[PDB]
């Protein structure tokens, strides 16, 4: 058998997966994931495939420090992950414009509230529900003739923006956790226009 | 358990700076914000400001620039408050706590606290003399006894009885001034009486601005 | 900066009542975003820092008993404490958990009333370790009683001396919810060393006539 290697965390909005090399022949591989001050627990049995969800674990607690191995089998050896804090490492996923809607001489532009897959009893928590007061918005507002980069900022969900009369803008938001070291942006929401 | 350790109680003159120190086990260091708290004796609660271990990010309160600095060493477990310039607004309580699981959940748990004390004064060691189990402190068939704690300086000393194996009943005045200067409290504790035989009882004081350790044993009368 | 008034500023019950006060930020702590009142709640009780109650206005922490209940919007906002407990003696404090600064409330001293309860009184002459350094000090100790109110008299040879001593009450029990109280007379060795009579009075409530516990000097 070959060894895993090159063990990655593909993350984002904290739906985590695990990721290896090589693919496999003759052999299989098990995932063990370790809460750190516990166990190794596996998620994934004797498989075939080159990664593995381990969301369901991470959501339980985004703010631990999580480590991974990945044993292999013939059809024993294995190697450690890197270390992977959710919450400070996770990507933020590309985000939604909820409504804009022209008051006054103002534009409110909102955004979407955007679910993880964290879980609290029933609830699926939001962005806004686990990060809180660390989450912040950008918006980007222009009318794609004269090309105006203006920029807002807010620490809620919604923009007021001062705009010109009887000019078509264009909207788009970004997630923005200032905090941070890494991932400290989402990619860009589709674009809104008037 | 989450445990947030605050440096001991503290003493400096009005003028250079105090380093302190949150020492944090129980968790992930370094996904949680520590808090930094002022309390004086009667005023509410005043948020100096916040920091994020593993990114080091700052939140100041305005008030406070030029006051404070939020530092955290995340591989050794332990955030850091300084302060210059110190003063009498300066002299408090001071807290650190672990930011919220849940996001915006406030603040779940506190450290213990640090007192600071401005002044430029002289530290002191107390006198710690027996409280005599009496007629003259016995009734409805218990005593009561302890210690006075007398002439050190400045805020705070503590008192535990046996080692803490006596919890029950135990009383701490909040020890005022003297015309000296210097403070002075005493800590009684009632208890079942007979025992007075054969249990012994101590109180172990500390006063760490002057380092002190003082133990005590209470011992009775002959008449 | 959202500013926190919280009312009644203190509030003093009885065991078992139902109590209620209201914290007011300056403006909405509502993230109409998710519908969430971001508002948290704390207790302070003697001898400890605060305790985390409640978060989100109405969220009961673990532990946390189910008869304190959170409630209001925006800006109005009452932590409710259902049927009080004698544990429950606290200063609470609402606090902003929305945006920053981080701010905090005056803050709301609850204290607990109860039947009129009789001081235990007791006597301390100084030891024999304390004379060797020369200090004379007396203490006055009358324990768990209520109200605090209490006029703690000094003689010495059944002449009236105040001032060479100095108060010390505690705070209010968390279980019998009483006060207790010290008052240390303090003199010279020599000083000491003249007068036999020594006495400790007590006026209170629940008491008629001024109890005494008296000695005499170097009676053991």
């Amino acid at each position: 058998t070959v060894a895993a290697y090159n063990l990655t965390w593909k993350s984002t909005n904290f739906k985590t997966i695990l990721e290896w090399e090589p693919k496999p022949v003759n052999q299989v591989y098990t995932v063990q994931i370790s809460t750190k001050s516990g166990d190794w627990k596996s998620k994934c049995f004797y498989t075939t495939d080159t990664e593995c969800d381990l969301t369901d674990e991470i959501v339980k607690d985004v703010k631990q420090t999580y480590l991974a191995r990945v044993f292999s089998y013939p059809a024993p050896l294995y190697e450690n992950s890197p270390e992977f804090t959710p919450y400070l490492e996770t990507n933020l996923g590309q985000p939604t414009i909820q409504s804009f809607e022209q008051v006054g001489t103002k534009v409110n532009v909102t955004v979407e509230d955007e679910r993880t897959l964290v879980r609290r009893n029933n609830t699926f928590l939001s962005l806004r529900d686990v990060f809180g007061k660390d989450l912040i918005y950008t918006l980007y507002y222009w009318k794609s003739s004269s090309s105006g980069k203006k920029t807002a900022k807010t620490n809620t969900n919604e923009f007021l923006i001062d705009v010109d009369k009887g000019e078509n803008y264009c909207f788009s938001v970004q997630a923005v956790i200032p905090s941070r070291t890494v991932n400290r942006k989402s990619t860009d929401s589709p674009v809104e226009c008037m | 358990q989450v445990h947030l350790q605050q440096s001991g109680a503290e003493l400096m003159k009005p003028g250079a700076s105090v380093k302190i120190s949150c020492k944090a086990s129980g968790y992930t260091f370094i996904t949680y914000w520590i808090e930094w708290v002022k309390q004086r004796p009667g005023h509410g609660l005043e948020w100096i400001g916040d920091i994020l271990p593993g990114s080091g990010s700052t939140n100041y309160n305005e008030n406070f620039k030029g006051k404070a600095t939020f530092t955290a060493d995340s591989s050794s477990n332990t955030a850091y408050m300084q302060l210059s310039s110190l003063t009498s607004e300066d002299s408090a309580v001071y807290y650190c706590a672990r930011s919220g699981y849940y996001g915006n959940s406030g603040f779940a748990y506190w450290g213990q606290g640090t007192l600071v004390t401005v002044s430029a004064a002289s530290t002191k060691g107390p006198s710690v003399f027996p409280l005599a189990p009496s007629s003259k402190s016995t009734s409805g068939g218990t005593a009561a006894l302890g210690c006075l704690v007398k002439d050190y300086f400045p805020e705070p000393v503590t008192v535990s009885w046996n080692s803490g194996a006596l919890t029950s009943g135990v009383h701490t005045f909040p020890a005022v001034l003297q015309s000296s200067g210097l403070y002075s409290l005493s800590s009684v504790v009632t208890v079942p009486s007979s025992s007075l035989g054969t249990q012994t009882y101590i109180c172990n004081v500390n006063h760490k601005p002057s380092n002190t350790k003082v133990d005590k044993k209470v011992e009775p009368k002959s008449c | 900066d959202i500013v926190m008034t919280q009312s009644p500023s203190s509030l003093t019950v009885t065991a078992g009542e139902k109590v209620t006060m209201s914290c007011k930020s300056s403006q909405s702590l509502l993230s109409s975003g998710n519908q969430k009142n971001y508002l948290t709640w704390y207790q302070q009780i003697p001898g400890q820092p605060p305790k985390l109650l409640i978060y989100w206005a109405s969220t009961r922490e673990s532990g946390v008993p189910d008869r304190f209940t959170g409630s209001g919007s925006g800006t109005d906002f009452t932590l409710t404490i259902n049927s009080v407990q004698a544990e429950d003696l606290a200063v609470y404090y609402c606090q902003n958990d929305y945006t920053y600064p981080l701010t905090f409330g005056a803050g709301t001293k609850l204290e607990l009333k109860r039947t009129v309860a009789a001081p235990s009184v007791f006597i301390f002459p100084p030891s024999d370790e304390q004379l060797k350094s020369g200090t004379a000090s007396v203490v006055c100790l009358l324990n768990n009683f209520y109200p605090r109110e209490a006029k703690v008299q000094w003689k010495v040879d059944n002449a009236l001396q105040s001032g060479n001593s100095q108060e010390s009450v505690t705070e209010q029990d968390s279980k019998d919810s009483t006060y207790s109280l010290s008052s240390t007379l303090t003199l010279s060795k020599a000083d000491y060393e003249k007068h036999k009579v020594y006495a400790c009075e007590v006026t209170h409530q629940g008491l008629s006539s001024p109890v005494t516990k008296s000695f005499n000097r170097g009676e053991c």
